RNA sequence: GGCAGGCACCCGAGCCUGUGCAACUAGAUAAGGUAUAAGUCGUAACAAGGCUGCAGUAGGUGAACCUGCGGCAGGAUCACUA
RNA sequence: CCGGGGACGUGUCCGUUGAUCAAGGACGAAGGCCGGAGGAUCAAAGAUGAUUAGAUACCGUCGUAGUUCCGGCAGUAAACGAUGCCGACGGGGCGAGGCCAGGGGGCUGUGUCCGGGAGAAAUUGGAGUGUUUGGGCUCUGGGGAUAGUACGGUCGCAAGACAGA
RNA sequence: AAACGUCCGUAGUCGGCCCCGCGCUGUGAGGAAACCGCGGGGCCCAAGGCGGCGGGCAGCACGGGAGCGGGGGCGACAG
RNA sequence: ACCAGGUUGAUUCUGCCUGACGUGUGCGCUAGUCUUGGGGACUUAGCCAUGCAAGCCAGCGAAGCGCGGAGCGGCGGACGGCUCAGUAGGACGGCGAUAAUCCACCCGCAGCAGAGACAAGGAUAACCGCGGCAAGCUGCGGCUAAGACAUGGACAGGCUGCGGCGCGGGGAGGCGCGGGCAGCGGACAGGGAGCGGCUGCGGCGGAGUUGCUGGCCCAUCAGCUGGUAGGUAGGGUAAGGGCCUACCUAGGCGACGACGGGUGACGGGGGGUGAGAGCCCGGAACCGGAGAGGGAGCCUGAGAAACAGCUCCCACGUCCAAGGACGGCAGCAGGCGCGGAACUUGCCCAAUCCCGGCGGGGGAGGCAGCCACAAGACGUCGCACGGCAAAGGAGU
RNA sequence: UCUCUUAAGGUAGCCAAACGCCUCGUCAUCUAAUUAGUGACGCGCAUGAAUGGAGCAACGAGAUUCCCACUGUCCCUACCUGC
RNA sequence: CAAGGAUUGGCUCCGGGCGCCGGAGCUGUCGCUUCCAAGGGGAAUCCGACUGUUUAGUAAAAACAUAGCCUUGCGCCGCACGC
RNA sequence: GGGCGCAGGGCUGGCGCCGGGGGCCCUCCUCCCCCGGCGGCCCGCCUGCGGACUCUUGCAGCACGAGGCAGCCCGCGC
RNA sequence: UGGGCAGGGCGAAGCCCGCGGAAACGCAGGUGGAGGCCCCGAGCCGUUCUGACGUGCAAUUCGAUGGCGCGACCUGGGCGUA
């Protein structure tokens, strides 16, 4: 296919080699519209259903404080992670918390298997300001 | 035999058949100032005229009496590539008695833009080579 | 109403076209005015650009011509001989363009026995039209639209683009 | 215009007797009711009119062969000798 | 009943029925996969891994797997009427 | 007996007829399947005698399918040189091929050894002539696992195969 | 991680030597501003404003010494 | 024009992950000043209270007390604005075609019927009364205008058929024009603020069709096509055409990817990012398209298949005195809902421009406000002045 | 894993089956409601491999359930005709 | 004949390849296989493969038969593809 | 031997036209009822000449002799 | 040894032609007329009505409905088997 005239052959065969491509495999495929937490829209806000005790994968031995999140937009059951030490007494049931992603490209971060997603806001008020005390839960 | 009874236009100035030149410099065959036939389709002898493009093709189907099937191979040039690719696109072109026999399959045949001759007719047979030649 | 797009057609491939848009007046047809004889009755429209067009809906007589002697008369339409898109429009005796028509042969045959007086020659050469003639007998074509201009006007069938049509009724 | 894909000549029984059997049958129907080059005349006229007995309709040559072919194992050894 | 109404044609929503295609979902049950704190049973492979291993195919076994046949060395042999 | 094959040799003929391939077609070990024939050995399954903590295995004995042939299916292998085909060029040595020549010769196969170059290295006459990157053509790969799995399709009597997330 | 078990094979893609048309290419036309590139330009500086100049198009016209066709001649460590 | 960390006891690789940089969307924390720009595109082309957004006039000129301004008549409302659902070619872009077509304003030309002609006929609204009706809306009577609607009157243009030579243009002709015979048909009975009507030719301004060509993904979409491809003839149209119909041919497209599907696809001018080849984005200023809750049909008009027009159906919503009456913010603010995600129910025609024959109107548009959303520059409180439609800010 | 015992201990399959006593089994589906039907489940009183097991394409005046349509079957009868 | 849909009379014509076929028009109180004749259909389960057979007179079946598959005997037979 | 079909077909019917015989009719209607061996050719086999074509609704046929021409045979048929 | 048994439907091989193919062959249209094929007539039978009748028409019939209907059939005669 490395003729003069092979152009139309080069761009039908490139294209089947790049389906291959990870990346471009998901834009083939819209993955990003099959899961509608974090993908094609950041920062997914949900109604908590339960505080998860998960566990550190080892050599790491800890307890990470994760809750399940029912999301308003979707009804989707997904976990995620409560970061800033101390934040899940903070954090109660029945509350509307907002989610984002770990800078994991989907994936789980460190230690924590399985949780994709973690909270930055609590009823539209973050952590950040609730681990050090600038604002208040209404 | 024919719906209407056979009529051409009046010859406006063999006088006693209508026959026009199409322009562009070109040529009236003598098969259409010599001739019998009555098509009204014809570039010629008939009511049509030549205006915009006039491509040159190659005879793909010389089925359906009147119409030809005319392939014009081109190449584009994918610039991402640096390469070509082999295109064409076939056309219904109206192929007018003055040419039957004249025109077979593989001929190379100049084209030029009519009117909408049929829904998929816009090109009349102007001139002809023959492939052998 | 009826329209003048392609938008309902396939394509030169076969594909069939998706159709979205509401139908415009851009491409709008209209009834066939099947006009046929009787005493004359025009109807005007206010077509595309306010120009009006007048369609024939009946329509006694046509401007008819003899081509060979450069006369004519308005004579009045009998029926429709022959009709060359369908014989059901002969049957009801429509008015189209290029039907054939039996037209009223008494002002016709005035001015060609007068000028049969004069040449006697003249009824020799086409017999077949001085046949039916003396029958009555007198056809001729509409070469005017009466869709379009609202007329019937055309010539005498002369020669043999008479015994071409007699044949064909 | 073929009519069948895959059956044949035993399209004929329908979907009866079970795929098998009509697969088993096939190969003889096919054998029996074939038409055959005549050792004697040359011409490819040979019928069977009986199990047992196959004549050519041209020449009238008929002679004792197998059931359903004109021609057997066992048959054509003991004469290939 | 000439601002009504009627008739035929034409455009035709909308509804109903049947069906094609596209995409989604409930489900007793049941099979996988992955992750579990690693528990029980073994030990198939890695050494000639203690029956050389592997893949194919066929059958069988709680389970790794075992056996038959033909391959292969990625073998434990580059090596013997020279 | 019938058929085939390549190499060599040649002032024989043709004169570009070619290279590579989606589709398609044919062949395709073993095991398997179908119908028929046959059945000595060996031997899945099965049965035993042992071994063993256990032993459904390894060992001993027996034994059916099978192994065999004929007609067909199947269409898979570590079907391996784990190395696509065609083509140009590129160091010596040793061999046991075939044809030719007779002047440690030429063609064409085939191994081997040492170098060159390459390579992550093992190695390697191509895996060389590649950042000094371009001969043509086809196929494949794109971290691991999920998984050569599922769905849909095609093929098959079935086993399953192809393809394939 | 990855050469399909083999061979045939059509489209496709590629293809020996000698001896007007088309590809390719140069200029030019025509092509909106915004934009962009450049150039100025003391808006106090700057981003700017504002004014110059350019590009865009395998469409069109003209040009082009080479390349390819057509047809003969070789007969390729091509077949 | 760059790499760095990570498989090992250590090594060399392959290999991916991650860091490091830009961009835009959102969140978070924080915040001094100024200029400039942006801001319900993504989910919900979801639902909308209230107000406003397209009106104007010079013909005629009533009431009302010559002034006057109603209604008739006219022009516009088909532009702007908003939005991106549909659309994979009905689009768009480039190059054409319209010898296949239509036309308002405006511009330049030619012209506009002797008819009793120092002259034009019947109306209707306004209005004067009388009413119906919850409201929306509407009736009866009486009069009365015209640049409204007629009458009068045909030199031409025009239409159609037939005839037919030339002269011009054009690449190409009965295209223009002159010369013919018929059948039709057809342009001023206006005024004491500038004129205004109408017919034709040529523009301009538009518009409809249209040719070639280029532009996403999927082959686990391989064959597709029946008005389909063509012919003849008619119809229909402003106009070529299977556009439609009648009859007749068997065609048409496809691995140079048809057909079918997908798209959280308007296209483009362009934008982002890279040394480049490329990759990605284009809702968003300008251009083109399309739409106005889903539809379909239409009236008027030069132009709409119009939606701040109509008619109906559907889905939502409202008022009723229960007979009926209405609503379409993908215009501007604003509300709700949606979501991660997006501002004041501010002021004004001053600027930019548009409609109207001028005084008018314009949520187009500008000004300000909100917001660290972005670009840029610069630090760590009250007069007068100044500008502004007005206010505020800049600047003394 | 151990142990008793047999000629061998029911394999592949299949099932409250025309084969399940308990039993109207349990779960699902079907219905307003189902001892029925179907799909599952299987320590199956007492399923099971030519005493043939599994299997339903085609076929059936076989046995059964549901749906559509249909109806004097019924609500709930009435009238008419012949005999 | 899966399911499911449309059409169907009379008259007057036209066309064709003319025992017939196609098309058009007109027409009736919408009606046309006008009487006669003449399938109800679908989703499943059980059993038997099928066509066939049977208890003349209470059972037509799932029973019997069947082909296929298999086993047995027989070289004194109708001669092993046989009985 | 059986069977679909092709061809023929004892005969039967219809229509048209003609011909007897009988009966019925407000109008209409030509109503109603009854009756009407022999020679040549054709098949098809075979023969002669000759030498390669030739069907059938259908498989096909044909140098072991096609079509054609001229005969012959025996039936169906006219 | 004789005889009997409408009319339709579906359309198996084979064949002809067209189209496609490098080839193998594949589609399509006719042709052909297979099959214990399908609906059914005469006829045969005996599913249901558990109809009629049930001291009957009848010591098994009648009617409707149904099944079969070129067969593994039915049937006259002759013959064999007690
Ligand atoms: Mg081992
Ligand atoms: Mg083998
Ligand atoms: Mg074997
Ligand atoms: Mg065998
Ligand atoms: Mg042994
Ligand atoms: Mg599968
Ligand atoms: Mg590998
Ligand atoms: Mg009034
Ligand atoms: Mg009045
Ligand atoms: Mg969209
Ligand atoms: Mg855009
Ligand atoms: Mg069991
Ligand atoms: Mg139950
Ligand atoms: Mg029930
Ligand atoms: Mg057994
Ligand atoms: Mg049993
Ligand atoms: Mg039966
Ligand atoms: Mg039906
Ligand atoms: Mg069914
Ligand atoms: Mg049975
Ligand atoms: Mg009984
Ligand atoms: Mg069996
Ligand atoms: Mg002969
Ligand atoms: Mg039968
Ligand atoms: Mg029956
Ligand atoms: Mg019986
Ligand atoms: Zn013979």
């Amino acid at each position: 296919m490395k003729g003069l005239y092979c152009a139309k052959k080069l761009k039908r065969n490139r294209q089947a080699k790049r389906r291959n491509d990870p990346t471009y495999r998901k834009r083939l495929l819209g993955t990003k519209y099959k899961q509608d937490i974090i993908g094609v829209a950041p920062q997914a806000k949900g109604i908590v259903l339960e505080k998860i005790e998960v566990e550190a994968k080892q050599p790491n031995s800890a307890i990470r404080k994760a809750v399940r999140v029912q999301l308003i937009k979707n009804g989707k059951k997904v976990s995620a992670f409560v970061p800033y030490d101390g934040a899940i007494n903070d954090i109660d049931m029945n509350d509307i918390v907002t989610l984002e992603g770990f800078g994991k490209k989907g994936r789980s971060k460190g230690d924590i298997p399985g949780i994709r997603y973690k909270v930055c806001k609590v009823q539209n008020v973050s952590l950040l300001a609730l681990f050090r005390g600038k604002k208040d839960k209404p | 035999k024919a719906k209407t009874y056979p009529k051409q236009k009046k010859p406006h100035l063999k006088p006693e058949r209508y026959y026009k030149n199409i322009g562009m410099g070109y040529n009236v065959p003598e098969t259409a100032i010599n001739g019998t036939y009555i098509d009204k389709k014809c570039p010629f002898t008939g009511n049509v005229t030549i205006r915009g493009r006039i491509f040159k093709g190659e005879v793909f189907k010389m089925k359906q009496e009147k119409t030809i099937v005319v392939v014009k191979r081109y190449f584009h040039y994918n610039k991402k590539y640096k390469r070509y690719e082999r295109r064409n696109t076939k056309f219904n072109v109206h192929l007018s008695p003055c040419f039957f026999g004249l025109v077979r399959v593989g001929d190379t045949v100049t084209c030029g833009e009519t009117r909408a001759l049929s829904k998929t007719k816009h090109f009349a047979v102007i001139d002809y080579k023959q492939k052998d030649s | 109403g009826l329209s003048r797009s392609n938008r309902h057609k396939r394509t030169k491939t076969g594909a069939k076209k998706p159709i979205f848009c509401k139908k415009r007046k851009f491409h709008m047809a209209r009834q066939p005015s099947n006009t046929k004889i009787g005493e004359d009755k025009l109807q005007e429209l206010r077509c595309r650009g306010g120009v009006i067009k007048k369609r024939a809906l009946r329509l006694s007589s046509g401007n008819f011509t003899c081509r060979t002697h450069g006369f004519s008369y308005k004579t009045k339409i009998m029926q429709v001989m022959y009709h060359p898109s369908s014989n059901e429009l002969m049957r009801t005796n429509t008015l189209t363009k290029s039907a054939v028509i039996k037209l009223d042969s008494k002002q016709f045959k005035e001015k060609f026995d007068s000028i049969l007086s004069t040449d006697s020659e003249l009824k020799n050469t086409d017999p077949l039209f001085f046949s039916n003639l003396d029958a009555g007998k007198l056809y001729g074509v509409i070469v005017s639209r009466p869709g379009q201009c609202g007329r019937a006007d055309g010539y005498i069938l002369q020669g043999d683009e008479l015994n071409f049509y007699i044949n064909k009724f | 215009s073929r009519g069948t894909k895959k059956v044949g000549i035993v399209g004929k029984y329908g979907v009866r007797y079970g795929s098998s059997l009509r697969k088993r049958i096939k190969a003889i129907e096919i054998s029996q009711h074939a038409k055959y080059e005549c050792k004697a005349c040359g011409k490819t006229s040979v019928k069977r009119e009986v199990v047992g007995i196959w004549k050519c309709k041209a020449c009238a040559f008929t002679f004792a062969g197998g059931a359903f072919a004109p021609t057997t194992s066992a048959g054509a050894h003991s004469n290939s000798i």
